[PDB]
């Protein structure tokens, strides 16, 4: 499988409009090495995506949103599942790959009794402490916190990347428009400044929050190149015992 | 090709699909600035992207996006191009679409709106055929109005009776009936749809043709009196009254009743005064009788294999003529040069009523360009999807070559080195069609697949050879995965210490047996021992590629491999068909008996709304026999409907929950068992 | 004649009042202390240093390049002090100013003391009353976070990290309070949701108060999240230096040991 292998089938298969869905696994199988895939946890906390693949017979891990369910709305179960899969890569030097289409995290009641601050925490603490190389493509979606939490650049990233469908905010269009104008009675205008300004990839771009905005057909090339770069990375940390964790 | 003479600066392709890029590639190549419509679905299709232009026409359904025609008539307001080229179907058969663009300033590439009419309902298409001199199916002139009267007729028109329904299209409205008793309650019956198909409410009774070959003129004629037949086609293999395979010389006819039929055809197309490109339709019983049935007033589909054996450009000619120049070629220049057969790759399951429309979105498409003597016409790429608004068509594929045999084998070696995933295919039953021995002697008719195959297509009978051959293969690629398997990288702390293993003792499962395979590696070649039967296989062992190409005894063989699991389970396509094979070693075999057979629930009837939001629509009603992989009821969410399907297969019991139920992470929903 | 010493002093009463005194008093109307109230309460008396005092928010978007939306310090005071004797370095964040939301220098002034914290090895101690992410600032709110996150989870185990939610906090700024090694709540005036009840009336269809949500209750009795709630703001910091009294000041220091009898 050469590693310059062209997956023009991803160029189209975010939807135009933000209601509708796709699979994430569609994207993992076309980025990956013959199309193989170990998932991990396939039927618990399935709206995030855990798996072993391989990169130019590189062992990799591979952690996604996926939209079909929750809308790709991060939780306490997903928080968890994704938190002890990255601890494991990282402790065992396999580089990560992450994709990120996110809108935040789940609301209710019940997540909050639930204690999902933790949890969360726990799924930060996991991407902010590994050591291995991380890779981060951004499809659609990145929002609030949840685009924190999903090895943004600040956390120590290698490379990320967002495709031309990608957006990243502080929050919705909706808040952040009501919130910004509090008595103007224009809201029409104003909602449409906000989404023609600040819901595209341009706003993170511009002050290097990602490396490129690439095509989607040569999103395997990348990724493989970086892979061969980032395979001698070292980075040197304070040193203790053990760390805490949010657990 | 000459740019010099003069031509039209601008067309509009108001069509969708392979015939939009032909039309778009035709141009290209004559020198002529394209705009393409398309609806916002289709936004990035190929056709979109190779055209010149592009306009949004309207939203995904047909009937508001290529149907829609003040759509059509403000697109070409803007885009002032000079012609509108329909291609088939769609507009293209409208009289009131050429009237109103002809009217301001619009010229029309096809026939006139009066051949049109004339040539649009079958009442005066049979009046003027019989008018005009040429064989006519036998009949009763005029449209019967009661059961009695059609009876009466059947008696001196012949014991086997046929009913058609006027005007339409796509085989609707058509039956036969042999009894009295049949002829009235069928006629009774025909009427009752009769205004529910198309509204004409006119039917016709007339005597059936018994074991028919479908056979088609093409027609070509300009606006200064001039009509050529280029020479024939055979479209007989057909099911649901659509062709699939259709060869452009015909072995049956000669060339005496090959004449007949074109001058025939071309007095027809003088007596409609045609000035374009068409194509007349007879049914030729097994006495070299033809006896006319209809005529395209548009281009044809099956079109590409006719220009392969004259070299001609149809596109091109239609365009010539619609600008007014005269044609260039007389009769002395049509002439048959080889032969050529062409089929339809459709996305449609060929295992259910020789297929039922299919959909999905393509993860891999590969087109065989590289093989000789293949031409592919298809508007698909990589990530297209197959929706529910348009013809399941993905391809027409192509061969040409000095003689039959080679046209077929040409034929076969492209379909195996076609790939398609994401969706399912027909390419299964078009590769049997191609190498029958009835259709390789000749011995066709549109009766081909109903007796063929009386009970559906059942797959590919393979003989002893071909699934030793099979086997073989199988057994080589599971140890060649297996081999591949060991192969690390150095590691200079633990070496790693290849098993010295040199045959591998294979059990392997195919449809309802077991055989015992000892399979050997050395190198490149494995040698393979399937039930005391030696066979030697070498290939390049490239696993990641979709094509495999290998060599079991000599003979060359292409195959696939769409499916692997570390548990055996293997899909593989052979000779075109997809084969599911088990292969175990033998101690895992033997332990594999102590395994009991599980049986399965198949109760799924509690899969939840995964937002605790509201319900924003419901898409089914209890019971309205939907089994599983489609909308039950979508949910709304923060932002994302969800697409909720069903869970087991079945009928719905009931669905319960409506538009804006306030949920708490879940929602108890369809029901099966 | 120079004007740039009454420049410093008009600076500096300005930053000693944050939002302006309609806003202290608007604080104190419900309960609350000012950050200032309280780092002075937390630490030994006169042994505060404050830096980045004059630091002021980069934004010019929204309208918020204009003079009445610029507040030196920019809704946080930073610094370092004594408590008994002992190092420490603190942050405590003004709602008065822009509801104590993070901005890039918000963040800027909490990552300087958070770097110098761990390079001689002393604890931080976080007082928390903050409407979360400057919704005008943009991405480097975010990135902010991302920061402030990234100090947190890299001096986990080399110093110890106190968090003590003073007021209403709200989306992103509940993650450092987890990250941190302990957390303290106070009572009817303090909060700790990811989501307004707002937005979950919006979306769950649940009607909830921000108490019954958020609360110190909640938080310290069905959740797990918080360690302890204190009655008021002055309880709160004479027990949280009562608790400092007991950790080691570093990871390279033993367990204290006092005088015993
Ligand atoms: C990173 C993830 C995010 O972006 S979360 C953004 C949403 N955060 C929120 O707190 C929701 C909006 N705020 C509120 O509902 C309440 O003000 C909160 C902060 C929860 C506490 O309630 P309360 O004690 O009544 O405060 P208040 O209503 O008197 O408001 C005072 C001023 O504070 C401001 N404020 C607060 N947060 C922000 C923020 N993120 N960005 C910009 N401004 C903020 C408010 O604008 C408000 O302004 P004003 O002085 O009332 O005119
Ligand atoms: N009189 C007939 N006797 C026997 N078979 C017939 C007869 N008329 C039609 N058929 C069968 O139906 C096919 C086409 O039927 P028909 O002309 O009704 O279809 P259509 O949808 O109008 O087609 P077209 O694309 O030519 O407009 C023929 O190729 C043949 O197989
Ligand atoms: C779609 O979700 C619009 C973005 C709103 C984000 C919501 S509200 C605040 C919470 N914080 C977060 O990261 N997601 C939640
Ligand atoms: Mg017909």
């Amino acid at each position: 499988d050469p590693s310059d292998r062209l997956v023009p089938e991803l160029d189209t298969i975010v939807p135009l409009e933000s209601t509708k869905a796709y699979n994430m696994v569609d994207i993992i199988h076309s980025v990956v090495d013959e199309r193989e895939f170990f998932e991990i946890m396939p039927n618990y906390a399935k709206n995030i995506i855990v798996g072993f693949a391989r990169m130019n017979g590189r062992t990799v891990g591979i952690v996604g949103n996926q939209p079909k369910v929750a809308s790709g709305c991060l939780d306490i179960n997903s928080s968890v599942k994704g938190a002890r899969f990255v601890r494991f890569c990282d402790a065992f030097n396999i580089p990560l790959i992450t994709f990120v289409d996110v809108p935040g995290f789940l609301p209710g009641t019940a997540q909050e009794y639930g204690g999902i601050i933790r949890h969360g925490a726990k799924l930060l603490y996991a991407f902010a402490e590994a050591t291995v190389p991380k890779v981060t493509v951004i499809t659609r979606k990145a929002y609030g916190g949840a685009y924190d939490v999903m090895s943004s650049k600040h956390l120590c990233g290698d490379t990320n990347y967002a495709w031309p469908t990608a957006e990243i905010a502080v929050m919705g269009a909706k808040g952040a428009v009501e919130i910004i104008f509090k008595g103007h009675e224009n809201v029409e205008a104003a909602q449409a400044e906000y989404i023609e300004k600040f819901a595209n990839p341009f706003p993170a771009a511009v002050r290097g929050f990602v490396d490129d905005i690439i095509q989607p057909s040569s999103t395997r090339a990348r990724i493989c190149c970086d892979l061969d770069v980032l395979a001698s990375k070292k980075v040197q940390r304070p040193w203790r015992k053990h760390a805490n964790i949010p657990l | 090709y000459d740019p010099n003479e003069k031509t039209f600066d601008k067309i509009l392709v108001a069509n969708r699909g392979e015939i939009a890029c032909r039309v778009i590639r035709t141009c290209k190549k004559m020198g002529i600035k394209t705009v393409a419509i398309h609806s916002d679905v289709d936004a990035s299709s190929v056709h979109v992207k190779m055209a010149d232009e592009a306009v949004c026409v309207g939203p995904a359904p047909t009937s508001k996006s290529y149907l829609n025609m003040d759509a059509i008539m403000e697109a070409i307001k803007k885009t002032r191009a000079q012609a509108v080229h329909p291609g088939y179907g769609f507009l293209s058969e409208n009289k009131e679409f050429a009237r109103c663009l002809a009217a301001e300033d619009v010229v029309f590439i096809g026939p006139d709106t009066h051949a049109i009419q004339a040539m649009g309902d079958k009442i005066e298409s049979k009046l003027l055929a019989k008018k005009a001199e040429v064989n006519t199916i036998p009949g009763f002139d005029g449209v019967v109005k009661d059961a009695e009267e059609a009876v009466r007729i059947a008696r001196e028109i012949g014991y086997p009776v046929m009913i058609k329904a006027s005007a339409g299209g796509g085989g609707k409205g058509m039956r036969i009936a042999w009894d009295d008793e049949e002829t009235r309650d069928g006629f009774r019956l025909s009427s009752q749809e009769a205004a529910s198909s198309f509204g004409d409410d006119r039917l016709l009774i007339e005597k059936f043709i018994d074991n028919p070959r479908h056979i088609e003129i093409q027609v070509l004629g300009d606006k200064h009196g001039n009509a050529l037949w280029l020479n024939e086609r055979e479209c007989s293999i057909q099911r649901r009254n659509q062709k699939v395979v259709e060869e452009a010389p015909s072995i049956f006819l000669d060339a005496e009743t090959r004449r007949a039929m074109g001058e025939q055809a071309v007095a027809l197309a003088r007596a409609v005064k045609y000035s374009s490109a068409g194509t007349v339709e007879f049914l030729v019983d097994s006495k070299k009788n033809f006896y006319f049935l209809e005529m395209n007033t548009r281009l044809q589909v099956e079109h590409p294999v006719t220009e392969c054996i004259t070299g001609l450009d149809l596109v091109q000619e239609m365009i010539r003529v619609a600008k007014g120049y005269p044609l260039r070629h007389k009769q002395a220049d049509i002439r048959i040069n080889g032969w050529a057969v062409e089929c339809r790759v459709y996305a449609e399951d060929p295992y259910k009523s020789f297929g039922l429309p299919s959909i999905g979105r393509l993860s891999q498409y590969q087109e065989p360009l590289h093989l000789p003597g293949v031409r592919v016409d298809s508007g698909i790429q990589p990530g297209s999807d197959i929706s529910i608004y348009y013809d399941p068509m993905i391809s027409k594929l192509i061969t040409y070559g000095s003689d039959r045999t080679e046209a077929l084998k040409r034929m076969a070696d492209a379909l195996d080195n076609y790939v398609i995933r994401g969706v399912t295919h027909n390419i299964a039953l078009l590769r049997e069609v191609i190498i029958n021995s009835r259709f390789v002697k000749g011995d066709i008719s549109t009766k081909f697949l109903s007796d063929v195959y009386p009970d559906g297509f059942k797959g590919h009978m393979l003989t002893k050879s071909e699934k030793n051959q099979l086997l073989a293969i199988a057994s080589s690629l599971f140890v060649a995965f297996q081999l591949r398997a060991q192969h690390f990288q150095e590691n200079s702390r633990m070496p790693v210490i290849k098993p010295d293993i040199a045959n591998w003792e294979l059990s392997v499962k195919l449809h309802d047996k077991v055989h015992t395979v000892v399979a050997s590696n050395n190198g490149s070649v494995f040698s393979v021992e399937v039930d005391g039967s030696k066979l030697n296989v070498t290939s390049t062992w490239n696993l990641a590629s979709p094509l495999l190409s290998v060599s079991v005894d000599g003979t060359q063989r292409t195959v696939q491999c769409l499916s692997r699991e570390a548990g055996g389970n293997m899909s593989i396509q052979f000779l075109g068909t997809v084969y599911k094979v088990n292969i175990l070693t033998r101690l895992a075999a033997e332990l594999n008996k102590f395994m009991l057979e599980k049986v399965t629930e198949d109760t799924s009837s509690v899969l939840r709304s995964p937002m605790p939001g509201v319900v924003v629509a419901v898409s089914v009603k209890p019971g309205d026999a939907v089994a599983e992989g489609q909308e039950i009821c979508v949910i709304e969410a923060m932002k994302m409907q969800n697409s909720m399907t069903a869970g087991k297969t079945g009928t719905v019991k009931s669905v319960h929950c409506q538009a804006g139920d306030t949920v708490g992470e879940g929602d108890l929903l369809v029901e099966l068992e | 004649a120079t004007s740039v010493n009454e420049r410093i002093e008009n600076k500096r009463r300005t930053a000693l009042l944050g939002g302006g005194q309609r806003r202290i008093d608007a604080q104190h109307k419900r309960g609350k202390l000012t950050a200032r109230e309280r780092i002075s309460l937390l630490l030994d008396p006169g042994s505060f240093v404050e830096s980045d005092m004059f630091v002021e928010h980069r934004c010019a978007d929204f309208g918020m390049a204009a003079d009445k939306n610029k507040f030196p310090g920019d809704s946080v005071v930073t610094g370092r002090g004594r408590i008994n004797g002992r190092l420490v370095y603190v942050f405590s964040q003004d709602f008065t100013v822009f509801g104590g939301s993070l901005s890039g220098a918000h963040a800027q002034k909490i990552c300087k003391i958070m770097d110098q914290a761990i390079t001689v090895g002393a604890p931080v101690i976080g007082l928390n009353d903050s409407g979360g992410a400057r919704i005008q600032e943009g991405v480097e709110s975010l990135a902010g976070y991302a920061d402030i996150f990234l100090r947190n989870v890299t001096a986990s185990g080399v110093i110890p990290q106190i968090s003590l939610i003073m007021g209403p906090c709200a989306g992103g700024a509940v993650y450092s309070p987890a990250l941190t090694d302990f957390t303290f709540m106070v009572k009817d005036t303090s909060y700790l949701f990811i989501t307004g009840p707002d937005v979950v009336k919006s979306v769950t269809n649940e009607d909830v108060t921000q108490e019954e949500l958020g609360g110190a209750k909640t938080h310290t009795t069905m959740s797990g999240v918080a360690h302890r709630a204190f009655e008021n703001d002055v309880d709160a910091l004479c027990n949280l230096r009562d608790f400092f009294n007991y950790l080691p000041l570093s990871s390279q220091d033993p367990a204290p040991v006092r005088e015993c009898h």
